[PDB]
């Protein structure tokens, strides 16, 4: 029922290299989640 | 005859009894799921030495 979100900017194929991911939010959602989208702008 | 609109208007006044005084009342259920419970009381904090 926890839904973590880690999140990595960074300035630059995938790129070739070493980052750690840093946790960014974390939410008390408890939902049941099996798919998913992404969103675009035009 | 033999129809009857089921709700009734209480009729208070502030000369009636104890037994008819109208009286507020709110009922607070507390329910636990699998989800995360979130509605936590205030934690005191003592000071630190």
């Amino acid at each position: 029922g926890y839904f973590k979100i880690y999140s990595k900017h960074t300035p630059i194929d995938l790129p070739q290299g070493f980052s750690a991911l840093e946790p960014l939010v974390d939410l008390p959602i408890g939902i049941n989640i099996t798919r998913f989208q992404t969103l675009l702008a035009l | 005859f033999n129809c009857y609109f089921p709700l009734r208007s209480y009729s208070f006044r502030p000369t009636y009894g104890v037994g008819h005084q109208p009286y507020r009342v709110v009922v607070l259920s507390f329910e636990l799921l699998h989800a995360p419970a979130t509605v936590c009381g205030p934690k005191k904090s003592t000071n630190l030495v």
